[PDB]
């Protein structure tokens, strides 16, 4: 089991065996959840080709940095921004500690970088649960692979 | 079934042998076959509705432009290219937008999207040079394949867009009119296929119309702000280029920190001793001068310059006639710009007007229109109703006027004025002007009195002064 | 209704977030206008009672009305506040300390109450707010929060620990229902 697994196929694919299948909980309406996607809103919004997303500065600066700032400033709640790597995370949020002078988010968020420490992790989750946008799981950046995935 | 269907050319007509009996035309007009004007090819909807089709067996298979890069246009312009993908040649052919908001970019994008061997028609070499400056992102190997193609030389696959030329007909070297049978149309005389026209109103004139009429011309696009002169030829342009895909771009959709809200006004001015004697008695081209120079109207124009200079607004005053221009401007001791003012002295006056807080009013003749990087201001006064086109008043207003600071999102922050002499042929232009501007979305009003003109120093304070001008004007 | 006497300190969020157009004209205008309607209905339901009015704005606390039994001062103060609006961020700890200082004085059988309208997410105060919440519960000063679209945990604990009234408001109809619940007296 893995919580969800309804399309079923991947586990029998990985096993090379065909388990007995069964769904064995009563679920709740779809309406308590909402699962959005974002890409742009006018025809001039061309900076997201992602032929080299790891190198496309204009694309990082445009809806990748700018939509995050619009969504976070408008939707003022505790929100965690997951990234594919540290290097992306570092480029997207200028933060207090910037990788360059030329980076495109200015807003109070918290970091979650390597050498995470078990005690230091909790400090950031204490901050996010208590108040304000920022903390661990709050307006903070973390790579999706990293420890924040354990949760609280 | 059309798998064998011949189609040909005779002097300005297409004749169709052993036909499929296509909709919407006369039959056996003078032989068993169908015969139309070349220019009728544009009506691809009449067969498309029927479910009929055709083949270009006369084709030539050589190479074409790619221009893979893209750029970002205004929100309404992007919607306008998106529509053109939607509609296709059966239901496309002109776009209308101001001469100061991105028309060059629509032409280079319109050619880069349509992507065919293209001939670009323009009015002026300066506009070719502005296109070139726009087009540098899609230019092949930056500066080693762009060339001009007009009365002095021709070279290379591309240039200001693709090959650009001028409308002109002075002789063998004035390019598009002279060349109109050599190259241009993928279906017969089949070297190229796509036509892009900048300043499109320029072509439907009686001699010029023939450039467009004497071909089948597959794809055509036109771009303009003036669209027509006072006599409205525009029904012809639907046939000649194609139907109008867009018109609007209202300032109502771009207020809060974006362009301007303009309060438009017309000003009715009364008529002072001796000037109507003479207006009523004279039927000749001089009578235009008694209505424009009417001192009660001059005093409104002076009072209006004083009000907006007291607030340090920037003002361009338009005068349709070099006599009128100099008689107003020398009296009000404001610089003027016209034909015979040189480039050096114009660029000094215009730099002074834009950057010097002491130089806040200038006077300009017809040379702005269709072309004069006119500068920015916040106030426009026209001394007369003219005969250039109600639509050119709106192009000229739109390209010149912007919001004054602080107030960048208010109901109005820029001002347009047109001065009219009561009890003259100058009044006739108003019911059209008024209907045109309000249909273009503008707030427009009529001002009929100024009892604060009776509270300050202004010109023409006596009959004797007015008589001194009346004798000069009559001569 | 008669039986006992109430002391209530009305606390309003005058931060920059209160300017926003989400709740009629803007939150500041809609909240003060309904709060004027509440004062007259609470004083009509509770003839022997008192109220005092405090705001948090521009990272400080300010006294809009002193603690008194005449409704007229409080509707006149809510009228006078609308013109000067909202900017900046809360100061909740300093507002609970001035409210505490007035409420501690009050005698044995009267209620101690704080009503807060909250459109922020934290507060600017350095002082340890948990020590002050412990002290509210010892003093018997009850604190209620009506939040706008917001559940930020220190405020919610602070209203639960002091007595059990953290409520969320999503419309002008819902805010009038919430203030009208607060008009209701306590048991005696």
């Amino acid at each position: 089991t893995s919580g969800t697994l309804s399309p079923l196929d991947i586990y029998p694919k990985i096993l090379d065996f065909h388990p007995v299948t069964m769904a064995t909980f009563t679920m709740t309406l779809a309406r308590v959840c909402l699962c959005p996607m974002i890409i742009g809103r006018g025809n001039d919004q061309v900076a997201i080709s992602s032929k080299f997303e790891t190198r496309e500065d204009i694309a990082v600066i445009r809806n990748y940095g700018n939509l995050l700032l619009e969504m976070s400033a408008v939707v003022p709640d505790g929100i965690v921004a997951f990234f594919t790597s540290y290097q992306y995370m570092e480029s997207t949020v200028a933060s207090w500690y910037e990788q360059g002078i030329l980076e495109n988010i200015q807003r109070n968020k918290l970091l979650f970088i390597e050498t995470q420490d078990g005690a230091e992790t909790s400090v950031a989750l204490e901050k996010y649960q208590e108040a304000c946008e920022n903390g661990r799981g709050a307006i903070l950046l973390s790579v999706a692979r990293g420890k924040v995935s354990e949760g609280i | 079934i059309p798998m064998d269907l011949f189609d040909f050319y005779e002097q300005m007509d297409k004749d169709e042998e052993e036909e499929e009996e296509t909709q919407t035309v006369s039959f056996e007009v003078k032989q068993e076959m169908i015969e139309e004007l070349q220019k009728r090819c544009i009506h691809l909807e009449y067969p498309l509705l029927a479910e009929y089709d055709f083949r270009n067996d006369s084709v030539n298979p050589d190479i074409n432009i790619d221009l893979k890069p893209t750029a970002v246009l205004r929100p309404y312009q992007e919607k306008s290219l998106r529509k053109m993908f939607g509609n296709g040649r059966a239901r496309s052919g002109v776009i209308v937008l101001p001469c100061g908001a991105g028309k060059s970019l629509v032409g280079v994008t319109a050619a880069c999207t349509v992507r065919k061997r293209c001939l670009v028609l323009g009015n002026s070499a300066v506009s070719v040079e502005q296109w070139k400056a726009q087009f540098k992102m899609w230019s092949t190997i930056d500066d080693s394949q762009i060339c001009r193609f007009t009365s002095d030389a021709k070279d290379k696959p591309i240039g200001c867009s693709v090959a650009i030329s001028t409308y002109s007909m002075l002789g063998h070297t004035t390019k598009r009119s002279w060349e109109a049978e050599r190259v241009m149309e993928w279906l017969k005389t089949q070297e190229w296929g796509l036509m892009i026209l900048d300043e499109v109103h320029t072509i439907p004139a009686k001699m010029f119309r023939r450039v467009l009429t004497i071909v089948q011309a597959h794809c055509k696009l036109g771009l303009t702000a003036t669209l027509v002169r006072e006599d409205d030829k525009i029904v012809d342009l639907n046939f000649l280029i194609g139907p109008k895909l867009y018109e609007a771009n209202w300032m109502e959709l771009q207020n809060n920190g974006y362009i301007a809200k303009v309060q438009c006004a017309e000003v009715w001015c009364p008529m002072s001793p001796e000037f109507y004697r003479e207006y009523v008695a004279i039927k000749t081209k001089k009578r235009i001068l008694l209505y424009t120079m009417n001192p009660n109207k001059f005093r409104a124009c002076q009072f209006l310059i004083k009000f907006h200079e007291r607030r340090n607004d920037k003002i361009i005053v338009f005068a349709d006639n070099v006599f009128a221009l100099k008689e107003y401007a020398i009296r009000l001791n404001k610089p003027y710009i016209y034909g015979p003012t040189s480039q050096g002295e114009r660029m000094q006056i215009l730099q002074n007007f834009k950057h010097n807080p002491k130089i806040n009013t200038i006077f300009i003749s017809k040379v702005g229109d269709t072309s004069f990087d006119l500068p920015e201001a916040n106030v426009l006064i026209q001394i007369s109703s003219h005969g250039g086109s109600r639509r050119q008043e709106a192009q000229r207003l739109g390209r010149v006027l912007r919001a004054k600071k602080g107030m960048v999102a208010e109901e109005y922050n820029a001002f347009f004025y047109s001065l009219v002499s009561q009890d003259t042929q100058e009044m006739a232009y108003s019911t059209k002007r008024q209907r045109f501007l309000v249909d273009q979305g503008y707030s427009f009003k009529v001002i009929t009195k100024l009892a604060g003109m009776e509270e300050e120093d202004l010109a023409f304070s006596t009959k004797e002064e007015q008589q001194q001008l009346l004798q000069k004007v009559l001569a | 209704r008669l039986g006992m006497m109430r002391h209530l300190y009305v606390v309003v969020d005058g931060s920059r977030t209160m300017e926003d157009q989400d709740l009629k004209p803007n939150r500041l205008t809609c909240t003060l206008k309904l709060l004027e309607y509440f004062v007259e209905e609470y004083f009509d339901q509770n003839p022997i009672s008192q109220i005092g009015i405090i705001v948090t704005k521009s990272k400080r606390a300010e006294k809009l009305t002193e603690l008194s039994g005449n409704p007229r001062k409080h509707i006149t103060s809510l009228k006078k506040a609308v013109d000067m609006t909202c900017h900046g961020e809360p100061s909740l700890y300093n507002s609970l300390s001035i409210a505490m200082q007035t409420l501690k004085h009050m005698p044995g059988h009267t209620s101690r109450e704080v009503l807060i309208i909250f459109s922020s997410l934290t507060t600017c105060d350095p002082s340890n707010i948990y020590d002050l919440i412990k002290t509210l519960k010892a003093a018997k000063i009850r604190v209620s929060v009506i939040g706008l679209s917001a559940e930020v945990r220190v405020c919610t604990v602070l209203a639960r620990e002091t007595g059990g009234t953290y409520h969320v408001i999503l419309d002008e109809s819902h805010y009038k229902e919430l203030l009208t619940h607060h008009v209701s007296p306590p048991p005696a």
